[PDB]
């Protein structure tokens, strides 16, 4: 029952899970009666979702992956829980090869889980192994991580995935678990149909919203002051406890150098102490400004696209962007870093029509330069199409999260007012309004 | 689970009219393709309307320009305005929901294939 998840789950991996979702997908998984699609985040519960089935298994559990770096950090880690895992790849020893080969073949193998590239699985030099596993009717499941690789919509298709359709209908016997960490609805569509995965597919996708986060856009070309408008909205967000004067850290995102640069003055002027991150700056400085942000010597941060969040912070209660993002995605992202302790905090985007045409400018030109080095890929479409809708999240009145849970492909989500629009559909409808007289500005 | 369930149907005159609908319970997010099937007591199920994800529709040559399919996308329900009726029509009228998306806020969701009740329609 759930009994068994209990006990493989401490005995082996030593653990309860990290989500209930988490929970119930690898449960689902486990029952076994339906092929199975998980989007999760970064966060590796993904892994665990499939790993724990498998030695529940009474069978061969094999794993697609499509490159060896990502199989042999999870191998390793499956083999210090003292499990019965094997690698297949092309940087593997004849002699390792044809005994794992051999392995296989027996009545009663050592293997119980199989990690394969989709190369592998694709040579004829495998076939007859798989045949055979099929026959004697000891395969368990088919795992195929990094599923969005089979979509070109998708931002890392790889052909051979491709081939992984087939493979399924050929393992009919066997239940499919796809897994990735991002996919549109276009992805998941093509996920489901690529891969001729069997209806009903029992599906485990972590929603993209987040309840603490407010979300708003404000109109460059309807503010007098922006440096003033900035002030107060940094204010607003630090500052939930008056006593102690200025409580937590927040980001302010550009595009151009000299934006950061220059708005960091004018912020730490108005009061509010702010220091500037970009590739301009020598790497030493880069490092030192991280710090102080980090220890709270300064509560706020004006950076560029280089920020990665290579070490991110819990107590960010807001992320401010000056110009449009690149994509939906990169905003969704970039934003994402603020509230993750899960206390109250404020994401804002400041839209302008010069903005949203000097970056489609930007990406047609970093598009044109790819098109004449390679060709015509439908991921052309979707550099354009990543970024459309976040101009329409600007552009258009209706909750700010419902904009954003449509793009990634989730549920309509519970805002609470938790959004400009949510908390006041009249103003929204005004400073849109406002936006059409200030067109001609 | 999901319930696909019909309406609308009932006994007319010759050149008489009816509106049929079939609703959709459940988290629905999309359904890929709802499409509109016939099935004469006693003859083999006929293929009749259908529509998109997006809106797009398409009609049986038998039934063109006569019937007509739609999307109240606020409701969630889709309807066959048939005018012109002949005792051919004559049939029970039930949905197809192919590639049908649910999902809840949880994560918890699933995506198959559901087919609905169907109501009896007679034309005299
Ligand atoms: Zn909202």
């Amino acid at each position: 029952p759930e009994r068994r998840v209990r006990s493989t789950l401490k005995k082996v991996f030593g653990f309860s899970f990290k989500t209930p979702l988490q929970e119930s997908a690898t449960m689902a998984v486990v029952k076994g009666n339906k092929d199975v699609f998980v989007c999760m985040p970064t966060g590796a519960g993904k892994s665990l979702c499939y790993q724990l089935p498998a030695l529940l298994a009474k069978g061969i559990t094999i794993v697609v992956s499509p490159l060896i770096a990502l199989i042999q950090d999870q191998v390793d880690h499956l083999l210090t829980l003292k499990v019965r895992v094997s690698s297949l790849n092309s940087k593997l020893s004849a002699q390792e090869r044809k005994e794992l080969l051999a392995d296989l073949e027996r009545e009663k193998p050592q293997t119980k889980i199989l990690y394969i590239t989709p190369e592998m699985a694709a040579s004829s030099s495998f076939q007859p192994t798989l045949n055979s596993l099929v026959s004697r009717h000891l395969l368990s499941y088919l795992v195929v991580d990094e599923a969005h690789c089979v979509s070109q919509w998708g931002h890392d298709f790889r052909p051979d995935y491709l081939r992984l359709g087939a493979l399924r209908s050929r393992l009919g016997h066997a239940p499919c678990v796809a897994l990735t960490a991002t996919a549109t609805p276009q992805v998941q569509e093509d996920v489901f149909a690529a891969l001729h995965l069997k209806k009903p597919v029992a599906i485990f996708k972590t929603p993209c919203f987040r309840a603490n986060l407010f979300y708003d856009v404000q109109f460059k070309e309807l503010i007098s002051d922006p440096y003033g408008n900035l002030k107060d909205f940094c204010l607003k967000a630090l500052g939930q406890e008056a006593d102690k004067g200025l409580s937590g850290c927040g980001i302010v995102y550009c595009r151009t150098r000299e934006a950061c640069e220059q708005l960091a003055i004018e912020l730490s002027c108005r009061g509010v102490n702010a220091k500037a991150y970009h590739a301009g700056l020598k790497a030493s400085e880069r490092t030192l400004v991280q710090n102080d942000w980090m220890e709270e010597k300064v509560p706020v941060i004006v950076a560029t696209i280089s920020f990665g969040m290579g070490v991110d912070k819990a107590n960010v209660r807001f992320v401010a962007h000056w110009n449009i993002a690149k994509s939906m995605a990169g905003y969704y992202q970039e934003s994402g870093r603020a509230g993750r302790d899960g206390k109250p905090s404020w994401c804002r985007l400041y839209y302008s029509r010069n903005d949203r045409d000097q970056v489609s400018f930007l990406i047609r030109k970093e598009v044109a330069k790819l098109q004449e080095k390679r060709g015509n890929k439908a991921s052309d479409k979707a550099t354009i199409m990543a970024f459309d809708a976040l101009v329409t999240f600007c552009e258009e009145l209706g909750c700010r999260h419902a904009a954003i849970a449509k793009y990634f492909g989730d549920a309509l989500p519970a805002c609470a007012k938790g959004c400009d629009h949510c908390q006041n559909p009249t103003a929204v409808r005004r400073r849109l309004e406002a936006l059409e007289r200030s067109s001609s500005w | 689970q999901v319930q696909l369930v019909e309406n609308g149907g009932g006994n007319v005159q010759a050149g008489g009219s009816l509106r049929l609908s079939c609703a959709a319970s459940g988290s629905i997010f999309s359904i890929n393709r709802m499409t509109w099937y016939r099935q004469a007591p006693g003859k083999e199920r006929e293929w009749v309307a259908a529509i998109t994800s997006g809106g797009s529709t398409n009609y049986a040559d038998s039934v063109k320009g006569r019937f007509t399919i739609s999307r109240d996308s606020a409701k969630g329900t889709v309807y066959l305005q048939m005018n012109s009726l002949k005792p051919e029509d004559t049939a029970v009228y039930y949905c197809e929901a192919y590639g049908t998306y649910t999902l809840a806020p949880t994560g918890e969701g699933e995506y198959d294939d559901y087919w609905g009740q169907g109501t009896q329609v007679t034309v005299s």
